[PDB]
Parts: C-alpha cells; sequence; structure tokens
C-alpha cells in the first residue's frame, strides 16, 4: 500500500 | 485495453444512501490506486475522494468527508463508494478514475460514469401543449412551429415531429427544472406550403411515467 | 485548497487560428521531489469523460495531437492550440495534482466563429389545452442567431415582466453554428385573461432596436 503523490 | 465501468447511479431522496460500483478491466487493479471524480449538473468536475492502491489510505473531498466511503475489493476488481444522506447539491455523473501509481500524471483512465439524481420530487408525467402560431412570418416562405412539455419529474424526454420524419429545422431546448418539475419546448420551421396541409405532430415519450403523448399542431 | 482560475469563459475561434488560454493556481504547483509542476489539462466533449492532454504543465500525452502546448510554472500555467482544428472544440480544464483536494478550473469553451446572424423571433399564445387547465405559457422563441448575447425582455400591455419568465438556450448548433433559446412566460387563465397585447422583445448585436413580436388576443 502506497500514499498518493498528492497526500502532502 | 484499461477499461473502468461503473454502475449504481438513480435517482434518491435526498438524506438516504446509494452505494456506486466501477469495474476495472486490463490492469493490474491492485497495483493502482483510484478516484471518484463528479461531472456536476453546472458542468463542473469535483474530485470527491481517492483510495490508495492498498486500501489503508482514503482521501475524501471535505463535503463528502463523513458521509461518503470508497472501498475496493482488489480480488473482485472492484471499487465502491457507498453514499450516505445525500444532499441535493451531490447529483451528477459519477467517474471512477484510475490514478497514476507510477507516472504521477494526473486522470489518463476515466470510466463511463454513472448519473446520481438526488430529489425528493415526484414522478409526475408532462403536459404537452400544441404551439402554434398567429399567423407565419406575413404568411410567408416558413412557418414556425412549437411543442411545450410542461412539468414534468424525471428527466428525460424524446420528443420528435412527426414520429421522427421532421429532423431538420428543429430545435429542442434543455430542460429547465422549476420546483421540482421540468419544462421543455422544441420548435420545428417547415416552408408555409407545408402546414397545415400537411399534418405536424409533437410527439413526447416520457418512458419514466409510461407516457406516450401525441399532439396534432392544429390551426383550428 | 488551491483555487484554479481559468480565463476566459468562452473562446471564439476559426480553424487554424493560434488560440492561447490560462489557469492561474492560488498555490505553486512544483512538486519538489519530481521537480515537475503538478498541473493537467484536459478536455471534454460532450457525453465524453475528460481526455488528459497535457501533464506535469507541458508535456503532451501520447495520442494527442501535435498542435496541443503547455507551458508555464509556479502559478501562471498556458494551454496553446497552434492551429485549432474543428474537432478541438470542447471545454478545456486545467487540474491541480500536486496536493489534496484536487481542484478543477471552471473550464474555458471553445466555440466557433461564423457571421452574425439575427435572431427569428416568434410568439405564441397559450394553447386551449393549456388555457383549459388553468395557465397560461406564452412562448417566444428566438433562433438561429449569432452572436450568442440576446437579451429578451416581456411586456405585458406595455409593461415590462420580470417574473414568470423560464428561459432556455441551445448550445452551438454543429450545422450552422448559430444559437436559439426558447422564452416562455407563465401566468394563470385569469391573469391572462385580463390583459391584451403581449410582447416579447429581443435584444440582440445585429441590433440597434428591439426585434419587437406581438399578439393582442
Amino acid at each position: 500500500d502506497v500514499p498518493d503523490y498528492a497526500s502532502l | 485495453e484499461v477499461l473502468l465501468v461503473e454502475s449504481g447511479g438513480d435517482l434518491v431522496k435526498p438524506g438516504g444512501f446509494l452505494k456506486l460500483s466501477c469495474a476495472a478491466s486490463g490492469f493490474t487493479f491492485s497495483s493502482f490506486g483510484m478516484s471518484w471524480v463528479r461531472h456536476t449538473p453546472d458542468k463542473r468536475l469535483e474530485w470527491v475522494a481517492t483510495i490508495s492502491n492498498g486500501g489503508g489510505y482514503t482521501y475524501y473531498q471535505d463535503s463528502v468527508k463523513g458521509r461518503f466511503t470508497i472501498s475496493r475489493d482488489n480480488a473482485k476488481n472492484t471499487l465502491f463508494l457507498e453514499m450516505t444522506s445525500l444532499k441535493s447539491e451531490d447529483a451528477g455523473l459519477y467517474y471512477c478514475a484510475r490514478r497514476e501509481r507510477y507516472d504521477e500524471k494526473g486522470f489518463a483512465y476515466w470510466g463511463r460514469g454513472t448519473l446520481v439524481t438526488v430529489s425528493a420530487a415526484k414522478t409526475t408525467a408532462p403536459s404537452v401543449y400544441p404551439l402554434a402560431p398567429v399567423c407565419g412570418d406575413t404568411t410567408g416562405s416558413s412557418v414556425t412551429l412549437g411543442c411545450l412539455v410542461k412539468g414534468y419529474f424525471p428527466e428525460p424526454v424524446t420528443l420528435t415531429w412527426n414520429s421522427g420524419s421532421l429532423s431538420s429545422g428543429v430545435h429542442t431546448f434543455p430542460a429547465v427544472l422549476q420546483s421540482d418539475l421540468y419544462t421543455l419546448s422544441s420548435s420545428v420551421t417547415v416552408t408555409s406550403s407545408t402546414w397545415p396541409s400537411q399534418s405536424i405532430t409533437c410527439n413526447v415519450a416520457h418512458p419514466a411515467s409510461s407516457t406516450k403523448v401525441d399532439k396534432k399542431i392544429e390551426p383550428r | 485548497d488551491i483555487v484554479m482560475t481559468q480565463s476566459p469563459s468562452s473562446l471564439t475561434v476559426t480553424a487554424g487560428e493560434k488560440v492561447t488560454m490560462s489557469c492561474k493556481s492560488s498555490q505553486s504547483l512544483f512538486n519538489s521531489g519530481k521537480r515537475k509542476n503538478f498541473l493537467t489539462w484536459y478536455h471534454q466533449k460532450p457525453g465524453q469523460p475528460p481526455k488528459l492532454l497535457i501533464y506535469w504543465a507541458s508535456t503532451r500525452e501520447s495520442g494527442v495531437p501535435d498542435r496541443f502546448s503547455g507551458s508555464g510554472s509556479g502559478t501562471d500555467f498556458t494551454l496553446t492550440i497552434t492551429s485549432v482544428q474543428a474537432e478541438d472544440l470542447a471545454i478545456y480544464y486545467c487540474q491541480n495534482d500536486y496536493s489534496h483536494p484536487l481542484t478543477f478550473g471552471a473550464g474555458t469553451k471553445l466555440e466557433l466563429k461564423r457571421a452574425d446572424a439575427a435572431p427569428t423571433v416568434s410568439i405564441f399564445p397559450p394553447s386551449s389545452e393549456q388555457l383549459t387547465s388553468g395557465g397560461a405559457s406564452v412562448v417566444c422563441f428566438l433562433n438561429n442567431f449569432y452572436p450568442k448575447d440576446i437579451n429578451v425582455k416581456w411586456k405585458i400591455d406595455g409593461s415590462e415582466r420580470q417574473n414568470g419568465v423560464l428561459n432556455s438556450w441551445t448550445d452551438q448548433d454543429s450545422k450552422d453554428s448559430t444559437y436559439s433559446m426558447s422564452s416562455t412566460l407563465t401566468l394563470t387563465k385569469d391573469e391572462y385573461e385580463r390583459h391584451n397585447s403581449y410582447t416579447c422583445e429581443a435584444t440582440h448585436k445585429t441590433s440597434t432596436s428591439p426585434i419587437v413580436k406581438s399578439f393582442n388576443r
């Protein structure tokens, strides 16, 4: 599971 | 090829709930995050929610947070959005779009859309009114007639003139909603040689309430 | 939120023209980890989903024609179509994809230029059908005109009428690029029954005076 690149 | 196919949109009364589905073919579903983007009646696009590829990070548009919930079932290649306490401002066409995990480039894969409508209105069947003139533009070359479909719910109606025969010089203006009811209007412009000799009929089927009405544009 | 501003709202174009449309974002979209500005241009044609055109402010997706160019940095990003062709007419949206929430601009709509054309105004009494069922909608269609801008005024026995008016406008027709609109004024059998002379008055570019259309009863 990986975060969204837009989750800054 | 990548495919995303939405299901679940329907007419919901405000406050209720609906649950949408999107079905992913032609990629390793499991490797990619997914989002639901909404297309409002006012034509605006709105991001609604994102879920990461494993399911343990879920991002929500602040107006949706609390009420909607995005799930996915990596086993059945399906993404979901359970939606509760639907405000009228939630109606729209909902698109699942793939999230570009490796390319970080935006929404390159979109689905087709499922339409969510939210209103407490009741299914009302239209009144089709024939709109015939007083005189053509000086009894001249053409005569423009119209048909008025007042007060129906829900959308749509299909209006044709003379069963489908007459398709040139028609204008069907979009429907406008006014206190739970719609109104639509269509014009047809035919040469004065045609009407009244030829009967021009306006036919309106409102599938949603089992209404098929046919109106002859009668002068007298 | 990053607020994305797309000016203008509409662009009138003819094919082979160079067009340019703006997108401003309230915060820079520069993602320091990829060194890219995270802005994506999309366009959408009626019925269809958006289609991704340029991402990272200037990189062109594959399959997107050579004519789309994107550029800018920080807060001002712009899209250019150097030889707009007729199949480019759609609404163009820019999107922040740098940080959550993802925000889309309002859209810039492309429309085609053609010659001015003034409206064929036509007015209609209530139908008996209607007039029996308690109400009266006097309809007035104003068809096939260009530009988009038309203004329509109702007047019952010489005075202007505000309320009771529902208007609806077509989008630019594909055959001839001309708009149309209906204005319908609803009143009661009774309210209509105590007045004569109904007028529908259009005011359009192509004229200094109103196109006035009336009926008496």
